[PDB]
């Protein structure tokens, strides 16, 4: 999930936007 | 050392800023 | 409204800590 | 919801838990 | 400045990008 | 109330996230 | 990396506070 | 109220920064 | 105390240092 | 890496949240 | 103290509460 | 730069002031 995706390497703001409602 | 926990705190802040009025679900699982 | 924007930033950090493994759903609208 | 409840007065930790999954 | 522009109405990340180097 | 001071604190966090490796000047005024 | 990312977030907040009215320049190399 | 609660959040961060190894007592009062 | 002193007008880090251990 | 220092920053925010009107003593070194 | 107990392994809010006034 | 100086060891407030305008 997000922790695996975004805490091993930095997620861009676009990648983060994936998780918005 | 509790870096996943600390990373999560920054992650939700970043999500908050990106998502705006859309909001977001955060699941650590 | 910036006041709501700043409050929400604190809200999601508090939810992060209090919700733990459950995570949370931030829906301001 | 959370903004009207918790930005207008201080929510307790139990009150914040309403918004957990 | 940035405080005047962004502390009453919310500046989007897109608008904030104008302040980057 | 210290609202401009607190707003600026959130602003620099937002700028950090948006600007990435570009960096930024913060010049209040 | 992540680590450096999270560190930079705390760095900008400390600069904001210590620099006060001067502001600061954040340039990750 | 909420303004003081949000302010207090930033105060503890500034105390953490300035007090260093000494630490601090925070009492809302 | 600190909230009265520092939430209505800004306190410098030097003023805040009064609250250190 | 400055891990303990950055961790402490989060610890004080978590004490602020949980202790409420009681406040807290943060005493890093002890 | 708190750094030893809580920066090595995650402390819950209940565990952290032991450090309140 | 700042990341090298201050992410590998703890910078003092005086060292941080180097990066003020
Ligand atoms: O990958 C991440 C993790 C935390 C914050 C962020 O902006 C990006
Ligand atoms: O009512 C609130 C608002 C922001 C943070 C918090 O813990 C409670
Ligand atoms: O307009 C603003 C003010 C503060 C933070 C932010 O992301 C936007
Ligand atoms: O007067 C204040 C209030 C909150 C944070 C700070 O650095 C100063
Ligand atoms: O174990 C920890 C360390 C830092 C913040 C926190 O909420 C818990
Ligand atoms: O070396 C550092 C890193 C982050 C914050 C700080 O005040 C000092
Ligand atoms: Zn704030
Ligand atoms: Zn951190």
């Amino acid at each position: 999930g997000i922790v695996e995706q975004c805490c091993t390497s930095i997620c861009s703001l676009y990648q983060l936007e994936n998780y918005c409602n | 050392f509790v870096n996943q926990h600390l990373c999560g705190s920054h992650l939700v802040e970043a999500l908050y800023l990106v998502c705006g009025e859309r909001g977001f679900f955060y699941t650590p699982k």
